[PDB]
């Protein structure tokens, strides 16, 4: 197949493994008509002559859409898409009607997954969403070699071997070998995408907690690749791994992206002999003190072996992790394994997953080294490394179905309605630029106090074991275990001194405030939070809620170790602050033109503040008739200054499943759209020119077209004559008479 | 005709908070509908709107005040033209009805500058004011269509007949006439036109002021209740629900999300009932509406365009003919009528 | 060709007006009920939207209160349903009522209500059902060529006496000087006697 | 019933007349003229009565 670079989704210079939907043999023959089973279609035209494909049922379905293409040739190719209803060509229903212009002699096509239909055009890869597609099983082919027409019909799991050179494709050899590939490998796409049409054979989504099992939402996965490492080969004489996927035998397959990975992903092998799904090994972590050491034993005497089941087990399996310090051999019990291993996930951050769920939280992880004992090469199918992203996704009995990256407006959209394919039509959109604000803070008049507090803790470990518990705990209010702000502001820290032991073997111990009985949260207190008292001790008070700190190792065992109390009074005496301002008299700060984060006068929200000066007599606060600041008065002055929300909200127009046009506030360009015009009381942006035969979306006086230009609306042109008088004229007297049949329709 | 309303499913509830993008999944299917039903709501108004205002360019160019003569008609017909490229303008009448009892222009809302108006301080909260569909032209040449054909009499071409004659027409309609003289028409032109002075005045500022009283008194109540719904809708979101604050800003400031997002589904809950109750308001008055434009129908066909006989329709008196204009959301009829006097 | 409009002429805008409006009442009747039912995940301020999953975790001590919420929610929400349902009778109402008027005096009888049944001269009119109501055919006459004719507001004997036509519906005009009598509406010309 | 601006004092009213009491009731600085419905609670101390 004489496909170019594009449609294969490989590098160039290279030699890589496509899988999936793929073209083979060519039907290079003149018998004009015929039917096959398919899944897709690929097709060569060069020749001045008309050819047409179809996908459809077995059988005639008013409610099925069916795909019906033609093609034309002259200089270039005329091609027409059609997904639509038909009356057993009169379509009454579509989902899309298209003409694209192409190359001669480039293979063009059609390819089904489930409810997903792409379309192939040489260069681009355009994607519809289109109800019960899987069911047009059936290939209708209009075309002869007498007419150069070529095609291949596409069945199903199709391996090809795949070398480039100097932009060319040079080879395309199906498989013979590859056994399970199609499963399993895939070519990383660009920008790290997974190509639509994979099956996620034993990927799984990770979890802190709970899991899905059907439906649709948006996650957030580590399901961007910067590498794809086949069958890698690793024994136990490969080492360590470091994430980023750098290493000297790391030939990934695809396009490759020289950065650094959130997670490691194994996707195993197996089979159903249990005696070839046991393996005796470790697996072993880098972190920045320590080796860590993860192993499994069917007993729960840990001690008396060191396997990794890998697959179908028939007995339970105990897990354990060891670590030593000066031989102080540290070991405990983490948990069973599922009946069945599928996927191992490592990330740096120190997560441990099996199968999705987490099984423990190592405090950061540097390599790992996945020590398989084996005979072979076949105990992964491939290694991924992987960073997190915001994507659609499609879940049904826990597995991934649909995977939907949102990066352009379009997937945007998509995500925004947790939707796959939209209505043609209009929809707001209102895409939020999440991100980090500077805040500003404005109050009335006061001389600035302040004081810091510490809630310390330093702790010893080993007093009989690790694990178990600490053996002590120091906790204490700037050395006191009673605190009291006296002062107009104050801040509060916490502190966890693993340092005092010179030499942090701590740092296996994670010891932190949990969320108290208290109506705010600890760290949050130095947001500008107002008491009329407050008080904080180490020890018991009547009265007071409290924050409980909580000491694990990785997060395994937990225990409470002691708690800070606090109790208050409502007021504005006392107010917290982000840091420790200093030589400043009297606090506050303003930052001008763009978003920032803001506590004015007890207003609180987000937005952009601009200055401006108008004769504005009265008092030093404007607010919407909904409690929004509009502005405000510099109090010492009479400097004012406007608050607007920068997240302004669109209107989009979608047509054929794209953005076609939008109307906006904003006098700039949008999404993909460049070109703006101005309207009385708004802007459009298209992409469109000013020449484009009808609307096919209204509203108002105008109309938006095909290619998203504006139609003016004219109104029904209609006439007649009035009444003629009694009156010696020229009358005109109807003669002739036709007839006509009026529907009007009436709900009783 | 009324406004439309579209009104966004998040930012009226969390007006920009990415917290919020997250928890509002939960109630997509519930929050969509809401969005669905005013967008259709508003297709369905604009295109029966549409389906009434037609043009006739032969009665537009005949709607000439020449053609109208002694009866005049100069605060009725549309300026010709306002030496620009547009069709028509309002007639005085016009002018004066929209001018004494007041669609926004959302290109000012992101400029800062000034504290904001009304308009944009609702835009702030996702609550968007569409453009209309009756706009000024399509009521001018609608308006202009159905004003010529009272003089564009039964004749060959387009040849019009002096309005004297077509009035005489209407009266032989009513009671065949037996005089070749009108001494009637110069009486009743000259009536007629102190009856439109009395009328413009009255709107300005005879038995027509009872009359032009109700007309202003309606036309000020569809404005008001329009303002006042949007009022409601948008006040309902300082009404702090059992939860610390309004602002959901400040919550997240406070708490954590193991206990904001309690705080923050709680005001959400009570801001998709707010919207669940404004979309119902809405489409109770669109079907108000659809009433009064089947009447409206009726009357522009049967007493303006034909003459009908139903006593104690289109005018309390005897029919001769009718003028329309373009009113706030509306149509104002002018019902010509007899009255005997001796 | 209304047939074939349906199936799949400026027949072809009514026809289509006529679907989409039909289409219009069938979604809004799925889509009230979709609602109601929807709502019955809206789990209020209480542990579950499951009354049997609160009553297997908690004591009705507590149960009991939990539950109330989730009863009073529910509550409203069927208030809120029976008020729309209210609604939608009241306008389908006001339809049946211009229905009748339609059948009797476009159906039964013929009109003479310029632009009420049909935009012409109307003859007859059919009438079908059709989803949750009725479709009517009106069959109108729409003219296609009409004739000049030479026009006299009357004669005047003797230069004396004028005579006219009685009937204000009709036009006394020169055929090439046959005088003759014609509609204003249709072009039947007949011969002009006294009693005219 | 006190209109205040910039945490100033701008207009005074006190309510002891029927009128102005209507004033503070709405808390409106004028009123339109029309129909109100009133009821100015007798705010007192109560015996209490047990049975
Ligand atoms: C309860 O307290 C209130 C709270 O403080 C009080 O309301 C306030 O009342 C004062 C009256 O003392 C307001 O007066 C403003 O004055 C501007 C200042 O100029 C005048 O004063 C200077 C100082 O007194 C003089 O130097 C200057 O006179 C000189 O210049 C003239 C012009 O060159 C000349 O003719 C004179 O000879 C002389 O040489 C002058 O006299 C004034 O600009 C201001 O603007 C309003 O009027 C403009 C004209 O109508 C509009 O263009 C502006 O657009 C203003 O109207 C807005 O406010 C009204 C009041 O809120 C609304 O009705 C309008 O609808 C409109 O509101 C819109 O815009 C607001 C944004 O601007 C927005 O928030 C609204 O939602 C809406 O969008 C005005 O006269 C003062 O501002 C009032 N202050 C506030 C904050 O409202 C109320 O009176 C008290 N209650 C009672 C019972 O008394
Ligand atoms: C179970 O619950 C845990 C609960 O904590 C959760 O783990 C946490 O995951 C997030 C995601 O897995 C980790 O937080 C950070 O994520 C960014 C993600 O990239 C996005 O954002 C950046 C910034 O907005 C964009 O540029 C980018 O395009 C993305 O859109 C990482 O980049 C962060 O890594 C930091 O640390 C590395 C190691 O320290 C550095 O190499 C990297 O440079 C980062 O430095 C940045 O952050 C420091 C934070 O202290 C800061 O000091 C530096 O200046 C700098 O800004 C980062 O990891 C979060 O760490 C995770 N939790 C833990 C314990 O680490 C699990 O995902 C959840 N699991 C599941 C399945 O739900
Ligand atoms: C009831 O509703 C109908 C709709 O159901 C209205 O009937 C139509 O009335 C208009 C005037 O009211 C008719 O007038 C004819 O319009 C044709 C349209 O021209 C435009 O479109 C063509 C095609 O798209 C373009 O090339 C052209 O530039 C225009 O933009 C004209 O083409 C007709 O003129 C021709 O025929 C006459 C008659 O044979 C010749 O004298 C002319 O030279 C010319 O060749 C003409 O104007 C339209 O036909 C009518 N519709 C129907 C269905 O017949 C009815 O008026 C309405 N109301 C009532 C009471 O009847
Ligand atoms: C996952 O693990 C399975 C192992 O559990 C692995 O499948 C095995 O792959 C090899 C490698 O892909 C197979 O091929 C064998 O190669 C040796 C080569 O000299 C032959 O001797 C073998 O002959 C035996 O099997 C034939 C086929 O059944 C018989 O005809 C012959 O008598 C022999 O018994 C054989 O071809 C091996 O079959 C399969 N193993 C299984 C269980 O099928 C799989 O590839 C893994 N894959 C990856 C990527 O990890
Ligand atoms: C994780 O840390 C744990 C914490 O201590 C480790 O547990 C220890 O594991 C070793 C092996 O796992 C035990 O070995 C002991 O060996 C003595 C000596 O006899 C054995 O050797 C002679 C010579 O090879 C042979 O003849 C005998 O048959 C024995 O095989 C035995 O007598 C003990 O019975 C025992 O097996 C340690 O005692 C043991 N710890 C505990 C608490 O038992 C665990 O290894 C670490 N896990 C991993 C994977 O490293
Ligand atoms: C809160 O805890 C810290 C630790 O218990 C105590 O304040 C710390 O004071 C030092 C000295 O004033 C600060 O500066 C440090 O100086 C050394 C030597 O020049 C330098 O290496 C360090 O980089 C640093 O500058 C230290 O910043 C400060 N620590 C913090 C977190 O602010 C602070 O005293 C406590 N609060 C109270 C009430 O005691
Ligand atoms: C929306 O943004 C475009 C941004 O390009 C604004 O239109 C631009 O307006 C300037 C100012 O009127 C144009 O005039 C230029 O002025 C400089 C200074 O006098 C002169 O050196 C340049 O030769 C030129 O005249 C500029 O042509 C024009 N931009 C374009 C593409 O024509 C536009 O007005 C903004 N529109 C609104 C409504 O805010
Ligand atoms: C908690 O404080 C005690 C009290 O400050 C610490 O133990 C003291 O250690 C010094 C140095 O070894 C001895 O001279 C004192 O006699 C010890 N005090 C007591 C009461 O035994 C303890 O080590 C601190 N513990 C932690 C975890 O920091
Ligand atoms: C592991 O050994 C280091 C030495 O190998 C221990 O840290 C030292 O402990 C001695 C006395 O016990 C102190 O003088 C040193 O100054 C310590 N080191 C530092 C940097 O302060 C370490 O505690 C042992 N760690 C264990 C058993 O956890
Ligand atoms: C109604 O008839 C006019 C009369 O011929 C149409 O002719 C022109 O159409 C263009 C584009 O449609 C307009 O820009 C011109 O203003 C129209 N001409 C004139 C003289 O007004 C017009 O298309 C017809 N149809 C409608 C719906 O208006
Ligand atoms: C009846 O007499 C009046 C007088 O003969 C005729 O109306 C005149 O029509 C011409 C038409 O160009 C106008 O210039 C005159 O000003 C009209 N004159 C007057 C005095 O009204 C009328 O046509 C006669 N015929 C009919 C049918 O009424
Ligand atoms: C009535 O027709 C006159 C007919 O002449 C209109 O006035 C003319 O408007 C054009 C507009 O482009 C000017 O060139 C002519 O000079 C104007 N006429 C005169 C006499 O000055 C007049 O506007 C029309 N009136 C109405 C109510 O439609
Ligand atoms: C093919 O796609 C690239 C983007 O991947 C684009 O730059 C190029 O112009 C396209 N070429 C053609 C012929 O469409
Ligand atoms: C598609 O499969 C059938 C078996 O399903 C096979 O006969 C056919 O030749 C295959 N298609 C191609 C292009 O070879
Ligand atoms: C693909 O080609 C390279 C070059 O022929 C060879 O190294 C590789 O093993 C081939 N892979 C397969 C699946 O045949
Ligand atoms: C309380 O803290 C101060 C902190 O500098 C310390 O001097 C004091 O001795 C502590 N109080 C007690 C009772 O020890
Ligand atoms: C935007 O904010 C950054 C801080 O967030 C500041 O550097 C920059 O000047 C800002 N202003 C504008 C208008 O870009
Ligand atoms: C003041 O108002 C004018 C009013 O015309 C505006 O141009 C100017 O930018 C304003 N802003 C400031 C801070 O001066």
């Amino acid at each position: 197949a004489n496909l170019s670079m594009l449609q294969l989704g490989v590098p160039d210079n290279s030699s890589t493994i496509v899988t999936g939907l793929l073209p083979t043999h060519w039907f290079c023959a003149n018998q004009s008509t015929s039917v096959y089973s398919a899944n897709g279609f690929f097709y060569i035209d060069v020749g001045n002559h008309r050819s047409a494909f179809a996908l459809h049922t077995g059988y005639y379905d008013a409610n099925q859409y069916y795909i019906y293409v033609t093609n034309e040739i002259g200089l270039n190719a005329s091609v027409t898409l059609k997904i639509c209803k038909f009356s057993r060509s009169s379509s009454f229903d579509c989902i899309v009607n298209l003409l694209f212009t192409e190359q001669l002699g480039a293979p063009l096509g059609i390819t089904i997954s489930g409810e997903t239909v792409r379309l192939h055009l040489y260069n681009v890869t355009r994607t519809f969403y289109v109800p019960a597609a899987y069911k047009l099983t059936k290939l209708s082919v209009k075309c002869y070699f007498n007419y150069s027409c070529v095609f291949s019909v596409v069945n199903a799991t199709v391996t090809v071997n795949v070398t480039t050179h100097n932009g060319r494709v040079v080879n395309y050899t199906v498989c013979d070998d590859c056994n399970g590939y199609t499963d399993n490998i895939f070519s990383v796409q660009q920008d790290g995408r997974i190509p639509n049409g994979f099956p996620f054979n034993n990927w799984f989504l990770l979890t802190n907690g709970s899991t899905l099992v059907d439906g649709v939402s948006r996650l957030y996965q580590p399901l961007r690749l910067t590498c794809l490492w086949p069958v890698p080969g690793l024994k136990s004489s490969t080492g360590f791994v470091y994430f980023n996927a750098t290493g000297s035998d790391v030939n990934c397959n695809g396009y490759q992206h020289n950065s650094v990975v959130d997670v490691m992903r194994y996707n195993l092998n197996f089979s159903a002999n249990s005696l070839d799904n046991l393996k005796s090994g470790v697996i072993v972590f880098k972190t920045l003190q320590y080796d860590v050491l993860f192993y499994c034993s069917n007993s729960s005497s840990g001690v008396l072996d060191t396997t990794i089941p890998f697959g179908p087990s028939s007995q339970p399996y105990y897990c354990f992790i060891n670590s030593t310090i000066n031989t102080t051999h540290v070991s405990t019990f983490v948990g069973i394994l599922p009946p069945t291993v599928r996927e191992i996930v490592v990330a740096r951050t120190g997560q441990f997953y099996i199968n999705g769920f987490k099984y423990f939280d190592l405090g950061f992880i540097e390599a790992v080294n996945f020590n398989v004992t084996t005979a072979s090469a076949t105990d992964f199918w491939t290694v991924a490394f992987a960073t997190f992203v915001d994507v659609l996704v499609n879940v049904s009995a826990t597995n991934i179905q649909n995977l939907l990256y949102c990066d352009s407006p379009f997937e945007k959209l998509q995500c925004e309605h947790l939707q796959f394919g939209l209505q043609d039509g209009f929809y707001s959109a209102n895409f939020l630029d999440d991100n980090v604000l500077p805040e500003t803070y404005v109050a009335l008049p006061i001389y600035y106090q302040h004081t810091d507090i510490n809630f310390t803790a330093t702790a010893s470990f080993g007093g009989s074991c690790y694990v178990c518990k600490p053996h002590q705990v120091n906790i204490s209010l700037n050395g006191n275990t009673s605190v009291c702000v006296r002062t107009s502001h104050f801040s509060i820290r916490y502190i966890y001194n693993r340092v005092k032991s010179g030499s942090p073997g701590d740092s296996s111990w994670h010891i932190y405030l949990k969320s108290g009985t208290c109506p705010f949260s600890f760290s949050k207190l130095n947001n500008f939070q107002k008491f009329k008292t407050i008080c904080f001790s180490t020890v018991e008070v009547p009265g007071s809620c409290n924050f409980p700190l909580e000491a694990t190792w990785h997060y395994t065992s937990y225990t409470i170790v002691g708690a800070l109390y606090v109790t208050w009074s409502e007021g504005n005496s006392i107010t917290g602050v982000p840091y420790p301002v200093s030589g400043i008299r009297e606090f506050s700060n303003l930052v001008l033109n763009n978003c920032t984060k803001y506590n004015i006068y007890d207003y609180v929200g987000t937005g952009i503040i601009r200055s401006s000066n108008q004769s504005l007599a009265g008092g030093i606060t404007y607010v919407s008739n909904s409690g929004n600041l509009l502005g405000f008065k510099n109090v010492s002055t009479g400097n004012i200054f406007i608050v607007t929300p920068c997240n302004q909200p669109d209107q989009v127009a979608v047509y054929q499943q794209s953005i076609i046009g939008a109307m906006t506030a904003v006098n700039e360009s949008r999404y993909g759209l460049q070109n703006l015009l101005q309207l009385p009381n708004f802007y459009y942006v298209s992409n469109g020119g000013n020449n484009c035969t009808t609307a096919v979306m209204t509203y108002s006086n105008f109309g938006i077209c095909a290619d998203g230009s504006l139609i003016p609306v004219r109104p029904r042109n209609s006439s007649d004559n009035g009444i003629s008088a009694i009156i010696t004229a020229n009358l005109s007297i109807p003669s002739n008479w036709t007839t006509s049949v009026q529907v009007e329709y009436l709900q009783i | 005709t009324s406004t439309p309303i579209v009104v966004d499913c998040a930012t009226y509830v969390c007006n920009g908070n990415p917290r919020c993008k997250n928890l509002l999944k939960q109630y997509t299917s519930a929050c969509k509908t809401i969005e669905d039903a005013l967008r259709l709501s508003a297709h369905l108004e604009t295109n029966d709107v549409s389906s009434m205002l037609t043009f006739d360019s032969n009665a537009f160019s005949l709607a000439n005040v020449t053609s109208f003569g002694d009866y005049n008609l100069s605060s009725v017909l549309p300026q010709r033209n306002i030496r620009s490229s547009r069709i028509a303008g309002r007639s005085a009448l016009e002018d004066l009805l929209f001018s004494k009892v007041v669609d926004v222009d959302y290109k000012s809302c992101t400029k800062g500058l000034s504290i904001a108006d009304l308009a944009c301080a609702q835009y702030y909260n996702g609550i968007m004011v569409l453009p209309g569909v009756a706009d000024a032209e399509r009521m001018a040449m609608y308006t202009g269509s159905l004003i010529g054909g009272m003089v564009l009499g039964g004749l060959t071409s387009a040849a019009a007949i002096p309005f004297s004659l077509a009035l005489q027409a209407r009266l032989n309609y009513v009671a065949l006439q037996t005089d070749v003289l009108q001494e009637n028409q110069k009486i009743l032109a000259a009536s007629f036109n102190k009856a439109i002075n009395n009328i413009v005045a009255s709107f300005s500022s005879a038995e027509a002021i009872h009359t032009v009283t109700i007309a202003l008194n309606k036309i000020q109540d569809v404005v008001n209740q329009q303002g006042s719904a949007l009022n409601h809708l948008t006040s309902q979101l300082r009404h702090n629900f059992q939860a610390i604050s309004n602002s959901i800003q400040a919550i997240y400031d406070r708490l954590d999300s193991i206990q904001a997002d309690q705080q923050v589904d709680r005001l959400i809950t009570g801001r998709l009932a707010a919207l669940n109750a404004f979309v119902s308001q809405v489409l109770n008055k669109y079907t108000e509406v659809r009433g009064s434009r089947r009447l409206a129908q009726q009357k522009i066909n049967e007493c303006v365009k034909s003459q009908s006989n139903r006593y104690g329709f289109c005018g309390n008196g005897t029919h001769i003919f009718s003028i329309v204009n373009s009113a706030p959301d509306g149509l104002l009829f002018l019902h010509t009528v007899l009255l005997p006097t001796d | 060709n209304i047939v074939a409009s349906f199936s799949s002429a400026e027949a072809i805008h009514t026809v289509t007006i006529a679907l989409n409006k039909i289409q219009d009442v069938v979604n809004q009747q799925g889509s009230a009920l979709n609602h109601l039912t929807s709502q019955l995940r809206h789990n209020f301020q209480a542990i579950s939207n499951s009354i049997q999953a609160i009553y297997d975790r908690l004591d009705s001590i507590q149960a009991d209160q939990q539950v109330d919420r989730l009863i009073t929610g529910r509550l409203a929400a069927l208030n809120a349903f029976v008020s729309q349902v209210l609604n939608k009778y009241t306008e389908v109402r006001g339809s049946r009522r211009l229905a009748q008027q339609k059948i009797n005096e476009c159906v039964k009888s013929q009109s003479n209500r310029y632009g009420f049944c049909g935009n012409g001269t109307h003859i007859f009119s059919i009438v079908n059902s059709a989803p949750d109501g009725l479709l009517f055919l009106h069959t109108v006459l729409l003219p296609t060529d009409y004739k000049n004719v030479k026009a006299w507001s009357g004669i005047c004997v003797d230069g004396i006496y004028g005579y006219v036509l009685r009937q204000p519906n009709l036009v006394l005009y020169s055929d090439n000087g046959v005088f003759r009598v014609t509609s204003r509406v249709m072009f039947q010309p007949r011969l002009p006697v006294l009693s005219d």
